[PDB]
DNA sequence: ATCGGATGTATATATCTGACACGTGCCTGGAGACTAGGGAGTAATCCCCTTGGCGGTTAAAACGCGGGGGACAGCGCGTACGTGCGTTTAAGCGGTGCTAGAGCTGTCTACGACCAATTGAGCGGCCTCGGCACCGGGATTCTCGATGGCGGCCGCGTATAGGGTCCCCGGAGGACAGT
DNA sequence: GACTGTCCTCCGGGGACCCTATACGCGGCCGCCATCGAGAATCCCGGTGCCGAGGCCGCTCAATTGGTCGTAGACAGCTCTAGCACCGCTTAAACGCACGTACGCGCTGTCCCCCGCGTTTTAACCGCCAAGGGGATTACTCCCTAGTCTCCAGGCACGTGTCAGATATATACATCCGAT
């Protein structure tokens, strides 16, 4: 009986089998489920599809083929809601979203 | 759809 | 002779800079304040190129977050130069 | 006949009656028209 | 949604007259109670006990809004003395009793009108408004109505106030309870609940005598302003009584000179210049 | 007995009047210009009939004498019509400010108590 | 050495959504500490779940639970229903 | 090495102001800011040599940087 | 049982907290300028005989050659607000009379005749609004439903809400009728201004030019598919079905309320 | 029509006399009148955050009482460590 | 009559020489209780977490107004107003 | 042969058995070494003995020989290496420092 | 039967204060605050020992975390304390 | 700067409670002692990449000289915030009674740990070319200060106008001369 | 000498062109709008040119399967704490209102300091060459720690007594504020 991978059995790509294995040696537990590793590779997976549309948006936006970190950058700090996931985090070479203070416009 | 955002300014 | 007015450069370098993503700080003066500072805790210290850049990117993001603060502070005073003390006061309030 | 001159007579004057009622009345109108002015003047002029 | 298309027959008996639109937007802010007249409305009991034995064989005739008068008066009497006649129906007041306050009453502005009247030097006639309705100048005075009918009046009108438990004739809403505040049956509504009671003034005085005194001042100065117009309006208004009355005078005359054929003298026949 | 809840009553009470009295007065004031062009229709026609009597004396009946008589009456009534309804307007509004005046008055009269 | 790595799978992520779009390797550096960063949250808060609850096995609930914990509003509804679609479908087979 | 810190010069300094948004900058603030780099270099170095001692190592690694900068609350991106 | 308001007998659709007495009658009689109801006949005679007024009591803040527009306090106009609430409680369940009608305005919409001003629809709307509802209760009668009165009367709220500067919504448990005819009228303005501006607009701007909330538009654009997600972003969809009911729109030529006849100033509520 | 008095807001009992103790606590001498408003509604945020997470603890354990150490947890998960109820 | 400012010392030293909660328990309780309403029906609350939630909102709210009395000091006014909390919980990241 | 306590044998006062049995139970590695339990206990009895002075200290400096929580937050924010150290902590019913600004004082 | 600090806190706060008490709140301040710590202490231990991919906590990993969370002359007494008792501890 | 009045706050004392301190019996968690495997220490190795020098190019830092404009002090008005007092509200306390549900215990199954045998996905090394970077020339509409101009208040008389001002106008009476 | 009529000189009063009002003709200036030219804003089109990204190809080793075994955990039943809810009395605290001042705020004037720009100077950057420390690898081999089984006394629950401090009360001292 030839094998079919568990992520095909889910229908994921992430690879299901590598995050069971993490998880068993990443001494957070005695036992581990069999259904985490897959929800958590399903969850990688939504998380990394979102960043990635919303960088292909930024990157098409400034008529590139090519995802660079600045791309990442204004796709990250431009949603709310991943901002606030990513307020701790520094992204190198992803610079700043332009913002000038009403003030000092004259 | 899966993604976000079904409806925002 | 042409003069531009005092802030209309200030303006186009904000507008360059924001644009732009490159370090500011010149790589060898920041690399010689590094090992400097790290010789008072070990000596003869050795450095991977990529530990040098990291830090330097990380210290560059810490301060133009900074200075972001102070310039809301400065402005909270219905002020636009950035003074010390209002470096003093966003630190403070950081928890710093 | 004297019946129909009666009644002319008391038609007569009573016709001058009413028009000194007239006039008197348009003399009290005209001065009505002018107290009305100065009390329009004095309450919310002065 | 359920139906609503059935259609009133006797809608032209109760619904008649003509409304005048005005060039301008209405302006108003009176109150229905002042465009309706007496609260009172008879009933088939009350028009029957009028008709059968009051107005059966009278001479002196009492009309329906007499009798509504009357019934009114008594009603705002008897609350007035006796505010509390529904704890107690069967004492009701006498009408000799009840009598002097009757002739104290002040029933829709009643006296204010009268004085009204008086000022405009137009108690000749009655003071009317649009706010009244054109039948209701007829009715005799309450206090002739009172001495003539008013005990015959206020027996029946008293055996009603007693079978309505000193209440009301006029079926009335319900009301809230103060020994629950909360009523369970909808019934119960348009209570106290959207009325906020104030805070009471001890030591008020200030401004009573700056605004309020004012205030009054100028009201007078508008009310005296008004009488001015008003008198403006009735001397114009004999002017043109005048004028119709010269007119039929003068056409008469004409008419017995040229039956008599008298010349001459025709000064009077036609108007001078002044 | 409150007098700032008396002053307030009042002034609310009379917040509306001023238009009100405005749209009476200037009402009177339509009908009054109705009453002079209907003067001015019938003082016309009476100007011939005086004229008429004044050259030719009273017993010559004027040859429309009937119809002018008639017309003038008509007009006259209209006038009357008109002067019924400045009446009645200015009686509406002296009435509304003297119940203010009076319920004023009365609630002076309390507070005075 | 092999030092292992999340490429492939971003890169596959990559082509279904954008088909001709192409990555810079330094943004998939960037993308694969992201990958680990959340990873890392994810375990841990898992495991402090389970801790308190004094139990010693990983569930799909308690990786559902920190889920909820950490993703906010619209971004915790999605992963969720990712989530649940996954674990169901993989049951099913 | 000693007073390497003059190294940051005034350019670089309003440079990252202006990067920062700030329009008009006062002369002080460049002293003032040089104080609060070293303050922060101070910092994280102190545990990056941590950990590489820790390690038995004398070459300081990029992944120390950034364990260092994770405890300090803030994580980076673009280094492994 | 049955009511009689003025020359249309109507058959009630809900409860009404009147007297006891009236539902003891077989006829309700209404009056058609004060709302009095009557057990007796004759007291509606006689009231028929003494009542002189012939239009709502307020001031005529609107009129057009065929209905005005009536602004009524509540506190001012006590009995007269109560006898419309309880009137507007049989024709719908989920009325409340658990409160007074004292911190409510009433616009009254009436059609004009011999007779005077005859209502055919109002609503109402409370004086200080925490939810910020232009409309709080609108009513319009039976007998003339479904004639497009009611378009009219939102027109006129929505012609209101701009004269205040601001936006408004109706009272969020809206009724199916209710809730059906301003999914008309939201749409039809919606399509309307997308026609007639022929250009790309903000939410903001629509908003600001209709009064309507931005939650209304957002909400009938899930109903309908007036915005699509094409390349990278939402755009305008013109479709066919659009222009197919806006021609259909402009084939039924409707009443339109006209804001230059509207002679009014907000109130001021201390 | 007012529907259901589930509208009621307590937040209003965080009375203008306790945010004043609260400022004076923190070293305030004057106060703008709009800080009482402002207080309720960053007071509400906070609360809101914080209940949201100990109920997310309360029904990942399946049970209908809320305690304190999840209460002690939502803290802790916001950076708010606190001493004096366990753990 | 004392001047302005002389009993808003007196209470500064007063509350700050105390730790007794200043916030009424009855009131907090039901703004919990209220605010619980929104996630789960009918959840029931230990005694003594509603107790570790007003410390916590006590602590956290004198901690801001420490913050935005710096900040109205900062800005030369002895008064505090709402730009300042908004200015202090904008830097604090919040 | 009659047992020793492992915290006798270090001369401690904080139970090492008590702290191992935590260590191995708390899922964070593998193994555990002989005398890290050891160490820790020192170290945890270490900073118990400097608040329980500073505390302490204070109690006596109002007269009070109990210690409540308002003296162990004076003994806190009063040290510059414990406040650090406890920046992100709250103590019930500690109080606060009495602190008044000058601009205010008249 | 629940555990807690109390006796050793105790204990050590009659060798620093033999005249002086404690309220219960402040033992339970005080038993919080050691869970915190030695919570701290283990997890960056852990962390440590991941990062060097070793599978053993000793004594080394104990001193570097402490060295890392406490600052200054807290980190050196407790490095010194930790030191003396494993040393003493060693020769038993 | 000096002094008295009035309020708060610290101080001395006495009483009363409950929470802190201490005692006991118990058991289960820690101390002993033993084995076996493998994590970790150690040695020895390779060669990467870190450090450290030279020397040319030139971007950028440094320096200096205006001067415009923003920081700063003063000052004058008024609102609004603090203070105080009397009225009103509900929080707080205590007391009673109920039952949902937290907590525990005893089942026994299903699931995950574990190991061995299997193999293909995924890793490291290896190309290959076009997306993107650079190096030029080019290039409309957008800001900004500048002053020219249609037409309004005001200088500043002028044409007309209520009216000070007095030499002449009107008819009627007195003296020289005539009918 | 008396009476009728015509010339000339004197009281009473119309008047005529007037003393400097009065109002606008007819502009100065001035005032803001009406264009209106100069720089400028980086951006843009097009070669072109390389090197990083992406595709291929072995080759493991990590992922899969297929068993087996043991216990964590799911479940049912049961106890009883404590969370909730209502009643009723006390009074501390909240609320409302009236009053006055001191603080915020706007505005005006001063000046010194930071921006802009031109010129000079440094030294960062880069390309290249070279050594060798030490990071990374592998191969061995010890001994330390997990796991077991036994044993018993430290620490827990749980009772028990009393004194530190909360509370109350009476009092002297410190602090604010008005008056001089
Ligand atoms: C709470 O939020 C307060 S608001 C609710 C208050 N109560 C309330 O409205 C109940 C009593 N009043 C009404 O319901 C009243 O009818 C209105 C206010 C809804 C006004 O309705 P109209 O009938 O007068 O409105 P029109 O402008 O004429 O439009 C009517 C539309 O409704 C459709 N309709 C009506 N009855 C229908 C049935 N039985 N079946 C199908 N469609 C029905 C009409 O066709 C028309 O649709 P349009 O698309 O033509 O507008």
């Amino acid at each position: 009986a030839k094998a079919k991978t568990r992520s095909s059995r889910a229908g994921l790509q992430f690879p299901v089998g590598r995050v069971h294995r993490l998880l068993r040696k990443g001494n957070y537990a005695e036992r581990v489920g069999a259904g985490a590793p897959v929800y958590l590779a399903a969850v990688l997976e939504y998380l990394t599809a979102e960043i990635l549309e919303l960088a292909g948006n930024a990157a098409r936006d400034n008529k590139k083929t090519r995802i660079i970190p600045r791309h990442l950058q204004l796709a990250v700090r431009n949603d709310e809601e991943l901002n606030k996931l990513l307020g701790r985090v520094t992204i190198a070479q992803g610079g700043v979203l332009p913002n000038i203070q009403s003030v000092l416009l004259p | 759809f899966r993604h976000r955002k079904i409806s925002v300014k | 002779p042409h003069r531009y007015r005092p802030g209309t450069v200030a303006l186009r370098e904000i507008r360059r800079y924001q644009k732009s993503t490159e370090l500011l700080i010149r790589k060898l003066p920041f690399q010689r304040l590094v090992r400097e500072i790290a010789q008072d805790f070990k000596t003869d210290l050795r450095f991977q190129s990529s530990a040098v850049m990291a830090l330097q990117e990380a210290s560059e993001a810490y301060l133009v977050a900074l200075f972001e603060d102070t310039n809301l502070c400065a402005i909270h005073a219905k002020r636009v130069t950035i003074m010390p003390k209002d470096i003093q006061l966003a630190r403070r309030i950081r928890g710093e | 006949m004297t019946d129909e001159l009666k009644s002319y007579e008391a038609l007569k004057a009573e016709l001058k009656k009413s028009l000194q009622d007239r006039r008197e009345q348009e003399d009290t109108f005209d001065n009505l028209q002018q107290e009305i002015y100065d009390k329009e003047t004095e309450y919310f002029s002065h | 949604t359920p139906d609503a298309s059935m259609t009133w027959n006797e809608y032209d008996k109760f619904y008649t007259g003509s409304f005048q639109e005005t060039t301008s937007y209405i302006k108003f802010s009176a109150t229905v109670e002042d465009c309706c007249g007496t609260n009172y409305n008879m009933d088939e009991r009350d028009e029957t006990f009028l008709n059968e034995q009051v107005n059966k064989g009278s001479s002196d005739i009492l009309t329906e809004d007499e009798f509504e008068i009357l019934c009114s008066s008594f009603e705002h009497a008897i609350h007035e003395r006796q505010p509390f006649l529904s704890m107690d129906p069967e004492s009701i007041l006498s009408f000799e009793e009840l009598k002097p306050t009757l002739i104290k009453s002040d029933m829709a502005d009643f006296n204010l009108r009268n004085q009204l009247n008086h000022e405009i030097n137009s108690h000749k006639t009655h003071f009317i408004t649009q706010f009244d309705p054109v039948s209701q100048m007829n009715t005799r005075p309450l206090i002739q109505l009172i001495e003539k009918f008013g005990s015959k009046i206020y027996d029946y009108w008293r055996e009603r106030k007693i079978e309505v438990n000193g209440y009301e004739i006029f079926p009335q809403l319900k009301f809230e309870r103060p020994g629950e505040k909360e009523e369970i049956d909808p019934y119960v509504c348009f209570r106290r609940r959207e009325v906020r009671h104030p805070r009471k003034t001890r030591r008020i005085d200030i401004l009573n005598s700056q605004r309020l005194r004012a205030l009054h001042q100028e009201l007078k100065n508008a009310k005296d302003l008004a009488l001015l117009v008003a008198k403006r309006e009735n001397v114009s208004l004999n002017w043109i009584n005048d004028e119709l009355k010269i007119f039929d005078q003068r056409v008469k005359i004409k008419n017995l000179k040229r039956s008599l054929n008298i010349s001459g003298e025709d000064d009077d026949l036609i108007n001078h210049k002044r | 007995m409150d007098p700032s809840l008396v002053l307030e009553q009042t002034i609310q009470d009379v917040s509306n009047l001023p238009s009100e009295f405005r749209y009476l007065l200037e009402e009177i004031g339509s009908n009054d210009l109705k009453l002079i062009e209907e003067k001015k229709k019938y003082e016309q026609k009476e100007s011939q009939i005086h004229k008429f009597i004044r050259q030719q004396g009273s017993i010559p009946k004027h040859p429309q004498e009937d119809g002018l008589d008639k017309e003038i009456k008509e007009s006259l009534l209209k006038c009357q019509s008109l002067q019924r309804e400045k009446c009645v307007l200015a009686n509406t509004a002296l009435f509304l400010i003297a119940r203010h005046l009076n319920k004023l008055e009365k609630n002076i009269a309390l507070l005075e108590e | 050495s092999r030092k292992e790595s999340y490429a492939i799978y971003v890169y596959k992520v990559l082509k279904q959504v954008h088909p001709d779009t192409g990555i810079s390797s330094k943004a998939m550096s960037i993308m694969n500490s992201f990958v680990n960063d959340v990873f890392e949250r994810i375990a841990g808060e898992a495991s402090r779940l389970a801790h308190y609850n004094k139990r010693s096995t990983i569930t799909s609930r308690e990786i559902q639970t920190a889920v909820r914990l950490l993703l906010p509003g619209e971004l915790a509804k999605h992963a969720v229903s990712e989530g649940t679609k996954a674990v169901t479908k993989y049951t099913s087979a | 090495l000693r007073d390497n810190i003059q190294g940051i010069t005034k350019p670089a300094i309003r440079r990252l102001a202006r990067r920062g948004g700030v329009k008009r900058i006062s002369g002080l603030i460049y002293e003032e800011t040089r104080g609060v780099l070293k303050v922060f270099l101070e910092n994280v170095i102190r545990d990056a040599v941590t950990y590489t001692e820790h390690a038995k190592r004398k070459t300081v690694t990029a992944m120390d940087v950034v364990y260092a900068l994770k405890r300090q609350g803030r994580t980076l991106y673009g280094f492994g | 049982n049955r009511i009689i308001m003025g020359k249309y007998e109507i058959e009630p659709w809900y409860f009404s907290p009147y007297p006891i007495e009236l539902t003891d009658e077989d006829f309700i009689y209404i009056d058609d300028f004060t709302l009095q109801y009557f057990g007796s006949k004759k007291q509606y005679e006689r009231y028929r005989k003494k009542c002189t007024l012939r239009h709502p009591p307020g001031n005529e803040i609107y009129r057009d050659d065929y209905v005005s527009f009536f602004e009524i306090d509540g506190r001012k106009q006590r009995t007269w607000c109560r006898n419309l609430c309880l009137l507007s409680k049989l024709f719908l369940d989920h009325k409340t009379l658990y409160y007074d009608v004292d911190p409510f305005l009433f616009y009254c919409m009436t059609r004009r005749d011999e007779l005077g001003h005859h209502l055919v629809g109002y609503f109402s709307k409370e004086k200080e609004s925490a939810d910020g509802y232009n409309v709080a209760c609108i009513l319009t009668l039976p007998q003339y439903q479904r004639m497009g009165y009611g378009k009219l009367l939102i027109e006129f709220s929505y012609e209101l809400s701009k004269k205040e500067n601001k936006v408004g919504s109706p009272e969020k448990p809206l009724s199916d009728l209710g809730l059906l005819s301003y999914r008309a009228y939201w749409s039809d303005t919606l399509i309307t201004l997308l026609v007639e501006h022929q250009k790309e607009i903000t939410i903001d701007e629509i908003s600001s030019m209709t009064s309507m909330t931005t939650t209304d538009i957002l909400h009938t654009a899930k109903t309908l598919n007036i915005l699509r997600y094409y390349k990278g972003q939402h755009i305008i969809f013109l479709n066919e079905d659009i222009l197919d009911r806006y021609n259909r729109l402009k084939a039924k030529k409707r009443r339109t309320i006209d804001p230059n006849r509207l002679i009014w100033k907000p109130p001021v509520f201390t």
